[PDB]
């Protein structure tokens, strides 16, 4: 938010 | 950190890992900055979930000893009450955790200074990013703490058409966007380190990058603008 970069 | 190098042991000592307990260990999910002897500041999305924290303080390498390391746990996590989970691009993308014990100070452990409330930096100020997240979109985690200069894109440039448009909104930073370095998965909550006046503060959280991939032309490293934050944290520390 994936795994975090969120993802936009 | 895509398009980085590994950084000197002494250069970020506000930067923390995010590990989350996995089994007998743990495992590093995100970045973060160490802003108090007991509270370090990441961002919303990682720590949405019910799982336990620790932070490891004077991290160089995740798998190895450096011989620097304190390995802290979370005791409280405080989300801004604002974030909502399934729309990053409105922001609040920002939270502070409360750690079990005080860290220790020294030469690889130290606070991130903060910005003045409402700090704008000009277009193109001369920043680093940090952190152990992936070296290229699709690959694997650093090892060693990684670095990559990644200077701002100001709000007028970051939120027209050809970049992110009305994705970004101004309680962010941008950085980057050339299409060889940015941040990439892992190194979120992490810090943006700008160089302003001879010193650095930690101007951004690291918050989202394109669906395309990490270093996408035009699609620079969006972080979370400190700054806009900064009643709100002091009052997030003084409560608690
Ligand atoms: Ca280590």
């Amino acid at each position: 938010v994936x795994f975090a970069a969120a993802i936009a | 950190v895509v398009g980085g190098t590994e950084a000197q042991r002494n250069s970020w000592p506000s930067q923390i890992s995010l590990q989350y307990r996995s089994g007998s260990s743990w495992a590093h999910t995100c970045g973060g900055t160490l802003i108090r002897q007991n509270w370090v500041m990441t961002a919303a999305h990682c720590v949405d979930r019910e799982l336990t924290f620790r932070v490891v303080v004077g991290e160089h390498n995740l798998n190895q000893n450096d011989g620097t390391e304190q390995y802290v746990g979370v005791q409280k996590i405080v989300v801004h009450p604002y974030w909502n989970t399934d729309d990053v691009a409105a922001g609040y993308d920002i939270a502070l955790l409360r750690l079990a014990q005080s860290v220790t100070l020294n030469s690889y452990v130290q606070l991130g200074v903060l910005p003045r409330a409402g700090t704008i930096l000009a277009n193109n100020s001369p920043c680093y990013i940090t952190g152990w997240g992936l070296t290229r979109t699709n690959g694997q985690l650093a090892q060693t703490l990684q670095q990559a200069y990644l200077p701002t894109v100001d709000y007028a440039i970051c939120s027209s058409s050809s970049y992110w448009g009305s994705t970004v909104k101004n309680s962010m930073v941008c950085a980057g966007g050339d299409g060889v370095r940015s941040g990439c998965q892992g190194d979120s909550g992490g810090p943006l380190h700008c160089l302003v006046n001879g010193q650095y503060a930690v101007h951004g959280v690291t918050s989202f990058v394109s669906r395309l991939g990490c270093n996408v032309t035009r699609k620079p490293t969006v972080f979370t603008r400190v700054s806009a934050y900064i009643s709100w944290i002091n009052n997030v520390i003084a409560s608690n």
